[PDB]
Parts: C-alpha cells; sequence; structure tokens
RNA sequence: GGACCUGGCGGUGCUUCAUAUCCCUCUAGAGGAGCCUGUUCUGUAAUCGAUAAACCCCGAUCAACCUCACCACCUCUUGCUCAGCCUAUAUACCGCCAUCUUCAGCAAACCCUGAUGAAGGCUACAAAGUAAGCGCAAGUACCCACGUAAAGACGUUAGGUCAAGGUGUAGCCC
C-alpha cells in the first residue's frame, strides 16, 4: 500500500539498516582507528563487506512520503516541492506563508 | 437562586521539606501571531500581577526563515515560489519566586498556551554549597 | 445586498446590547465604554495577526460598517421626489443647479491650508457615482464662484466642499541640551547609514577632538575620505576646532560608519547654532537619513538588477 | 499565469466560500491558517508528523461525515489535545452526528495516541462569500 | 462571381513616443585561450523529458552502489497492495506552469443603431449606451507615502509536463 515499488524498496532498506546499525557500527569502529593491528583490521573490512548490501545506509534515499519522488524533498517536511506547495497554498501548513521582502 | 451552599476546596499540604527558590523564571513563548503573543502577554502579565509576583515583559526580535522552491512541475528553473515561516517571540522574566508558586504560575499560564505558541521556560535555581566543598579535606 | 432600513435599525439594537455585554465581559462600566475600549476589547479577546486590518475582527456600530444606501426615490404613486429625478443624477444637477444659481443672483447684486475634496468624497457627499469630467466641471464651477465677490452665505457653502490638509513642517527638530557631571554642555543624537548605526555625543566647547569607540578619529578613519565625511557638518557652519565629540558605531563597511556618524553629529550639532544656519544644514543634505539600502537579490536573474544572460537563439 | 488554489472566474453563477476565493498570497494577510501547532516554530520538532497527520485527519472526516462539510477543518493542537472545529449542514438528523462524533473522537483517540475533541458548528447552507 | 463585415497582415500612412530602451550615447561582459557544466552529433548491449523567442547548471535546492526509470544475465507468478505497469496518448485531462504581461483589458444581463445583415455603440460647450463581476488600481509584505517584491484577468502558442501524484481511452497479465 505505499505509493510505488521504489517507495516499498526504500521502506526495507531502512528496516535493514535498523537492524544492522549497531552491528555495523561496532564492525566499523575496528576499522575506523589506528591502534589495532592491520591484520584485525583487514578481518573487519571483510566482515562489514559480507553484511547485506541494503544494511548500508548510504543507500537510502529521502523520498517524498506522499508521492515517492526522489528529488525536490524538503527534509523537515519530508514532502516534495510539489506537494508541499499544495498544502502551503491551500493554508493547511501551520505558520507557512508565501514570502515577499 | 439554585446556587452550591458549600464547595469543597482542592487539598493543599504543607510539607516538612524546604521549598526551592528560583531567583529567575524566563519564559520564552513563540508563536507565528504577534496579536496572540500580545493577549498571552497581558493575560500572563495580569496572572502574574494578582498572584504577586514581579514580572518584566520584552520582546526579542523576530526569526523569518525564507526558503525557494520551483514553480512548475516540470522545467522553467527560473521561476520560483518563496515561502517563509515567522517566529516572533515574547519574553515573560519573573523574579524571587519559590517553587510551589513557580508550579502554580507556571500550570496556569502553561494550560492556556494558544494553540500555534511553544513555550520555552528557562528557570534559574538558587543553591547552597555542598557540605563536601566547604572545607578542603588535604 | 441592499440594506432596509428595518435592517439597519435591528443591527443598531444587537449593537448596543452586545456593546453592554463586551463591557460585562471585561468588568469595566457599560455606560462610560466607548469605541477605543471595544475595539481593545475585541482584540484581546479575538486576536488577529493578519498583515490587513480590514480583515480582522471588528465590533463596529452598523452606521460605520454598512454602506450609505439612498432611499426610495418615489412614493407609493409612482411620481418621483425631485424634480431632476430623470436625470439619473439629480443629486449632481441639483447640486450644479444650485451653484449656477448662485453666480446668477452675484451679478444681479454687482490656499496653503485647504483643498478641494476628491472625488471619492464628492461621491459620498451626493451618494452618487460621478464620472471624471462630472468631477471636474463642478470644481470649474466653484473655482468661478471664488473669484466672484462672494459674500458670508456664498462662503459657508464653498467650504462645505474644502477638507482642511494638515501640512506637516520640514523644520528640523532640535535635542535637548544636557549637562554631565563636570557641568558640561553637550547634546546626543543617532544616525543610520546603510547597516551603520552610529550614535554621537557633541559637546558645546571643545578643541576638535572627535572619538570614535575610544580612538582617535584619524586611527580610526585612515581613509581621507571618511575624515572629509566627518569634516563636513563642522566645516559647513564654520565650526571646526570648537567642539568636541565621542561617538559610536556599529555594523556596516568603514563608509557606512562614517555617513552615520556625519548625520549622527549634525542633528546633535543642531542644538548649538542658529535656526537659519539648522536650516542650511538641511537644505545641504546634512540632516536627512539616506534611504539607499542594499537591494534584495530576485530569484531567476543574477543580481538585484542583473538578468542572467539571455541565451544565444 | 498561476493556477495553485485559485478558483477562477466564471459566469458569476459559481459561489466561493471565504477560504476559496483567496489565493495563496493572501495567506497571513486575509486568511488565516487551518491548522494551528507549533511544529512549524523556529527550534521546534515533529512538523513532519504533524503534517501527515492532518492531510489524514482531513481525509478522514471527509468520508466518515461524507456530504456534510460545508468548509475546511479547522485543526487546533494544545499540549496533547487535538480540537478538530468543523462547519457542517443541517441535513443529517442529529442522532447521526452523535454517532459519528463519537465515533470519531474514540477512533481517532486510539489511533493518534491522544485526546481528541470534535466541535461541529451547524449552518443551514454553505456561507458564500461572493459569486465568481 | 458581385458587394460588404470581422480579424490578421502590409519592405503600410500621419502624429506622438519608448528610457536600461528602438537608434546614438554610458559601464562591464560574451564571441578568442584553458577549465567547469548543459546540449547536439558520433560512439555504446545500455533511459526518459525540455529543446525559436518561451530549450540548453532545464525536471536535478544535484547520478560512484542506491537513486534508476536503461542494458546484459539469472530468478519469481494471486505477486508490498481486495494486484501491478516510468506501457501508448500532454492532440482526452486534473494538478502546477511558460508566454505576450516591461500588457489593460475581459464580460454576464439589458438598451439602442444598421430598413431588425455579418456587425456597431464615442464627441463633456457631449451626439446611445447602462453596465454586475474579474483584472489593473487600491490595500498588504520588506526599511516610508519611494523602491523592490507580490499580484497580473479573459484569451494566445492542441506551448511544457501521463516520468510529481491522480486520471479518461487503448494496451500488457509466466
Ligand atoms: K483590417
Ligand atoms: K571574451
Ligand atoms: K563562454
Ligand atoms: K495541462
Ligand atoms: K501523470
Ligand atoms: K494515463
Ligand atoms: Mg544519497
Ligand atoms: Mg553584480
Ligand atoms: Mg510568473
Ligand atoms: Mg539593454
Ligand atoms: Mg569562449
Ligand atoms: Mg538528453
Ligand atoms: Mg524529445
Ligand atoms: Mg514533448
Ligand atoms: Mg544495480
Ligand atoms: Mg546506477
Ligand atoms: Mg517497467
Ligand atoms: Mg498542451
Ligand atoms: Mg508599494
Ligand atoms: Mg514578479
Ligand atoms: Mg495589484
Ligand atoms: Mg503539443
Amino acid at each position: 500500500h505505499y505509493v510505488d515499488w521504489r517507495m516499498w524498496r526504500d521502506v526495507k532498506r531502512r528496516k535493514m539498516a535498523y537492524e544492522y546499525a549497531d552491528e555495523r557500527l561496532r564492525i566499523n569502529s575496528l576499522r575506523k582507528n589506528t591502534i589495532l593491528p592491520k591484520i584485525l583490521q583487514d578481518v573487519a573490512d571483510e566482515e562489514i563487506a559480507a553484511l547485506p548490501r541494503d544494511s548500508c545506509p548510504v543507500r537510502i534515499r529521502n523520498r517524498c512520503v506522499m508521492t515517492s519522488r526522489p528529488r525536490g524533498v524538503k527534509r523537515r517536511w519530508r514532502l516534495s516541492r510539489i506537494v508541499f506547495r499544495h498544502l502551503a497554498d491551500h493554508g493547511q501548513l501551520s505558520g507557512i506563508q508565501r514570502a515577499t521582502w | 437562586v439554585d446556587v452550591p451552599k458549600d464547595l469543597t476546596k482542592p487539598v493543599v499540604t504543607i510539607s516538612d521539606e524546604p521549598d526551592i527558590l528560583y531567583k529567575r523564571l524566563s519564559v520564552l513563548v513563540k508563536g507565528h501571531d504577534k496579536a496572540v503573543l500580545d493577549s498571552y502577554e497581558y493575560f500572563a502579565v495580569l496572572a502574574a500581577k494578582e498572584l504577586g509576583i514581579s514580572i518584566k515583559v520584552h520582546e526579542p526580535p523576530r526569526k523569518i526563515e525564507r526558503f525557494t522552491l520551483l514553480q512548475s512541475v516540470h522545467i522553467y528553473k527560473k521561476h520560483r515560489v518563496q515561502y517563509e515561516m515567522r517566529t516572533l517571540y515574547r519574553c515573560l522574566e519573573l523574579e524571587h519566586l519559590t517553587g510551589s508558586t513557580a508550579d502554580v504560575y507556571l500550570e496556569y499560564i502553561q494550560r492556556n498556551l494558544p494553540e500555534g505558541v511553544a513555550m520555552e521556560v528557562t528557570k534559574t535555581q538558587l543553591e547552597q554549597l555542598p557540605e563536601h566543598i566547604k572545607e578542603p579535606i588535604w | 445586498e441592499t440594506y432596509t432600513e428595518d435592517f439597519i435599525k435591528k443591527q443598531i439594537e444587537e449593537f448596543n446590547i452586545g456593546k453592554r455585554h463586551l463591557a460585562n465581559m471585561m468588568g469595566e462600566d457599560p455606560e462610560t465604554f466607548t469605541q477605543e475600549d471595544i475595539d481593545r476589547a475585541i482584540a484581546y479577546l479575538f486576536p488577529s495577526g493578519l498583515f490587513e486590518k480590514r480583515a480582522r475582527p471588528v465590533m463596529k456600530h452598523p452606521e460605520q460598517i454598512f454602506p450609505r444606501q439612498r432611499a426610495i426615490q418615489w412614493g407609493e404613486d409612482g411620481r418621483p421626489f425631485h424634480y431632476l429625478f430623470y436625470t439619473g443624477k439629480q443629486s449632481y444637477y441639483s447640486l450644479m443647479h444650485d451653484v449656477y444659481g448662485m453666480l446668477l443672483n452675484l451679478e444681479k447684486h454687482q490656499v496653503i491650508g485647504s483643498r478641494w475634496l476628491i472625488k471619492e468624497e464628492l461621491e459620498e457627499m451626493l451618494v452618487e457615482k460621478l464620472s471624471d469630467l462630472d468631477y471636474m466641471q463642478f470644481i470649474r464651477l466653484l473655482e468661478k464662484l471664488l473669484t466672484s465677490q462672494c459674500g458670508a452665505a456664498e462662503e459657508e457653502f464653498v467650504q462645505r466642499f474644502r477638507r482642511s490638509v494638515t501640512l506637516e513642517s520640514k523644520k528640523q527638530l532640535i535635542e535637548p541640551v544636557q549637562y554631565d557631571e563636570q557641568g558640561m554642555a553637550f547634546s546626543k543624537s543617532e544616525g543610520k547609514r546603510k547597516t551603520a548605526k552610529a550614535e554621537a555625543i557633541v559637546y558645546k566647547h571643545g578643541s576638535g577632538r572627535i572619538k570614535v569607540n575610544g580612538i582617535d578619529y584619524q586611527l580610526y578613519f585612515p581613509i581621507t575620505q571618511d575624515r572629509e565625511q566627518l569634516m563636513f557638518p563642522f566645516h559647513f557652519v564654520d565650526r571646526l576646532g570648537k567642539h568636541d565629540v565621542t561617538c559610536t558605531v556599529s555594523g556596516g563597511g568603514r563608509s557606512a560608519q562614517a555617513g552615520a556618524i556625519r548625520l549622527a553629529m549634525a542633528k546633535a550639532l543642531c542644538s548649538f547654532v542658529t535656526e537659519d544656519e539648522v536650516e542650511w544644514m538641511r537644505q545641504a543634505g546634512l540632516l536627512t537619513t539616506d534611504p539607499r539600502v542594499r537591494e534584495r537579490k530576485k530569484p531567476g536573474q543574477e543580481g538585484a538588477r542583473r538578468k542572467f544572460t539571455w541565451k544565444k537563439r | 499565469k498561476n493556477r495553485a488554489a485559485r478558483v477562477r472566474v466564471s459566469k458569476g453563477d459559481k459561489p466561493v466560500t471565504y477560504e476559496e476565493a483567496h489565493a495563496p498570497h493572501y495567506i497571513a494577510h486575509r486568511k488565516g491558517w487551518l491548522s494551528l501547532h507549533t511544529g512549524n516554530l523556529d527550534g521546534e520538532d515533529h512538523a513532519a508528523e504533524r503534517t501527515v497527520e492532518d492531510v489524514f485527519l482531513r481525509k478522514f472526516m471527509w468520508g466518515t461525515f461524507p456530504g456534510c462539510l460545508a468548509d475546511q477543518l479547522v485543526l487546533k493542537r494544545r499540549g496533547n489535545q487535538l480540537e478538530i472545529c468543523a462547519v457542517v449542514l443541517r441535513q443529517l438528523s442529529p442522532h447521526k452526528y452523535y454517532f459519528l462524533v463519537g465515533y470519531s473522537e474514540t477512533l481517532l483517540s486510539y489511533f493518534y495516541k491522544c485526546p481528541v475533541r470534535l466541535h461541529l458548528q451547524t449552518v443551514p447552507s454553505k456561507v458564500v462569500y461572493k459569486y465568481l
């Protein structure tokens, strides 16, 4: 019941990234220092690379929550410019008005 | 004629624990509408005077956040629509009030906070030195 | 939306009852409750931040709110009351007839503070719609009436169509002359140039010392043009080396700060010069706040005015 | 030509409300906001969540009171209280309006986990501001 | 075929003007070099749309995977969904816009002129027009009453967008 299959893939990516966040954080900590042996860090490199691809947070895309538009999104409201304007232009967004100065 | 004869008063119990002392309460209200802050200021100030609290008021400078969006659904980059959010402020500064007085006044004015108005109340409490710090062990 | 007399009569009965309700709400005497109190109470009870005041809550008297309506212009028999009804402009032409008639009787017998009413004010005295040429013809007829030897009766009439205009004097205001702990007379003023804001204290007597944020003016303003601006007010009135100045300036750049100080010093210096000298400083451009501030950039163009290159076709 | 939220001139037979008759540039000048909350103030959080909730309540009430709404909803948030103020018509029997108020207040209170109240103002017919 | 009405157009007349604006004039640029970026071509197994003014750092306030809609290979079949489809059609559309507009006109309902033709409707020392409403204007925002924003109708280019979303018609369903 999500807007499209592309929003559904991002929904799954956000769920899997949440499940692997601690594991990835802990493994990365081993890779992000000059204190531990390279032999130990080389193994940590392979371990984090072996995790599921969709656990990687850089693959998460901030899509419009009502239209799934991948660009032109305002992070604060999670809406595309087109959807945001529709609500703003009808006076349904509290405190938001047209700017003249 | 149909008036109550006797009224049950809420039970306020005097404790044996000493009360908190607040040097200052800085109540910063934020809103989009200046007239609503003017009306809230009048209510909050009149409430303080009736309760015997010393209150000062000032208006910090407003904040206007502007941003730009494309006007068309497709192309026509040079045509934009610009929006803004205006945040206006009123700061009620109360001084020399106990913790029991601050609880009643804040509850009274927080419950009556108009829709669309947020409040940031900064409380400055007076404390004595910890007993360990009064003298050096060494 | 026509409004009958019975409708207005009911609206006034509601306003008087509501006027007492509103006074009862605010705990004020209903008898001494004025329209200024009504507006204050309505603004508190119904706070509106709408920029256009006409869109804000209002509780006015029906006479103020509703437009003027002409009454029926004929009776039950259908005969119009006014002999000029069938012109469609009976009030306008009755006025032209009355003014034309007075001009005739005179023959048989023989500025700064006032203006003529505008067409929209005549259109309300008459309660009719007027053309622009109708307005001119009526004014041309009133002017022709002043040039004549109009008497007292012909002067109360012309004054009805004249509206007093409040001219605002351009005379510069003068700051009060204050005294410090040591008893030295001084004046204080302020100035703004772009984003720079200055406050200057000009002493009645001195040697020509100027301190800007505690620094000697030539150390604070190493650019010679900024110093010429400080010289301009005192030089223009022949008072170089006669006053001490201590000023503070914030914001803007070096030139905007010199301009803000120039205006602050000139305004404060007006307390120690003659009225004729103050008018010469005004006419020299030394007492006017420069309104020229940076213009905003607009979207879709390179600058405040510059457009993006019109692409080669 | 601008189109956004502009009821266009016709033959003089189309009744528009005050809300409909004002284009977006009149927002905050001649017309107010239809929802009031703190999410869009400086330094405030959860604006995205308040916006989703508002879009739902408007759709929800449109279909819960079908053919009854005579104007846009006014949404008010104070603390955790949610007040829905609606101008409705006088066609449905009062029993049905009490059923739908009890049903809607309860269902929305459990959905958004907050005390929700619905305030109904009835008018004989849609209030007309002008005929475009 | 004859004569007209309306509109368009005229390397069409007269008159008056343009105000960063047509010429002359003023200042800094582009056109030449390198680089950045878009587009067109060529290439690639390998998207799409915009594309004279009114496309060309344009949809993108943004593509290493993702995004992604493309190509190759492999896999699933009541399938995230009481399915799905970025499949065709913007020359079926809503929505949001470009453009003249750096315009001031549009127009209901009447009335009158032309023998009651298409059509037309003004002269103020006035001669048939009255006109709701819309736009301009006025108000409002920004630092003023200035300026700049905003606003800018009806229409024009079957202008742009079915790939924001929604959707008519047609089509796909191992
Ligand atoms: K022609
Ligand atoms: K060049
Ligand atoms: K170039
Ligand atoms: K369209
Ligand atoms: K579409
Ligand atoms: K379609
Ligand atoms: Mg990304
Ligand atoms: Mg420049
Ligand atoms: Mg535009
Ligand atoms: Mg030019
Ligand atoms: Mg070049
Ligand atoms: Mg291309
Ligand atoms: Mg193409
Ligand atoms: Mg195309
Ligand atoms: Mg891939
Ligand atoms: Mg890719
Ligand atoms: Mg596909
Ligand atoms: Mg088209
Ligand atoms: Mg203006
Ligand atoms: Mg503009
Ligand atoms: Mg305008
Ligand atoms: Mg086309």
